[PDB]
RNA sequence: AUUGAAGCAAGCUGUCCCUGAUGGUCGUCAUCUACCUGCCUGGAGUCAUCCGCGGCAUUUAGCCGC
């Protein structure tokens, strides 16, 4: 949806910066400041770049910021689960039976 | 991904063969602070290897020679300039230190 | 090539019976052996919420478990 598209007015800046990123040294700090000018959380959470036409895909930029959550001393409890048949009245039918017992943790 | 009580880095400095070279005691004590600036600098900001990697450092000791004792990171920096300017004057480098080449098919 | 037969050198003679096996010594000696460096410099990296939409429903007639 993004940076690709039968329309696109955000490709054109984005090559613009590219030209340069081809045309002399490679600089993180005009990735950094072309982010800032689109997106102020892209500078914060990273980027890399897939087109072949943008320098091959090989601009990127690493997360800012990081976070997680975790637990020490676990004591073991358990639950199951359910994931399972998904049918069809009419046309293409593969599914008509599943379970998932896990035995989860 | 990983878990573990004890992560250990290795540094080993080929004494031997930096004098085998015998290029003089002013270059060695120059390749032998150089490399204890690198390992400084190294481990007080380079721990961060990889997105995930998070690393901090506990303690540096020294294996061998038993019983030495390694510079601080300003001491190093302050003798670095010194060291280098003694070897400039005896000759060693080339003039001009710096030299340009131009890269093209 | 055809109406009134080339569809035409068409009928022309070769049969059954027979025991090929007894025995020969390919066997003794031989030394394959010694010398050599593989190695060497080079970042794989980066961001992307497991939730569950199952069942009951032919069901937007309408809800409910782990």
């Amino acid at each position: 949806y993004i940076l690709e598209g039968k329309d696109k007015t955000l490709f054109d800046l984005l090559k613009q910066e590219l030209a340069h990123m081809e045309e002399g040294p490679v600089d993180i700090r005009k990735l950094a400041e072309t982010l800032l000018k689109v997106d102020a959380n892209a500078v914060l959470h990273g980027v890399f770049l897939a087109k072949k036409e943008l320098a091959g895909g090989r601009l990127r930029l690493p997360r800012a910021l990081s976070a997680f959550i975790e637990a020490e001393d676990v004591r073991v409890a358990s639950s199951g689960g359910v994931k399972n048949d998904h049918v069809n009245p009419s046309g293409d039918t593969s599914r008509g039976f599943g379970n998932v017992p896990f035995a989860r943790d | 991904e990983y878990v573990s009580p004890r992560i250990k880095a290795y540094f080993n400095l080929d004494l031997a063969q930096i004098r085998a070279f015998g290029l003089g005691e002013q270059v060695d004590r120059l390749l032998i602070a150089l490399a204890l600036y690198k390992v400084r600098r190294f481990l007080v900001h380079g721990l961060r290897l990889r997105t995930a990697c998070d690393l901090d450092c506990q303690a540096l000791r020294v294996t061998r020679p038993e019983g030495w004792e390694v510079p601080e990171l300003s001491e190093l920096e302050a003798a670095l300039p010194g060291l280098i300017e003694a070897v400039a004057g005896e000759g060693r480098f080339a003039q001009p230190a710096v030299t340009i080449v131009t890269y093209e098919k």
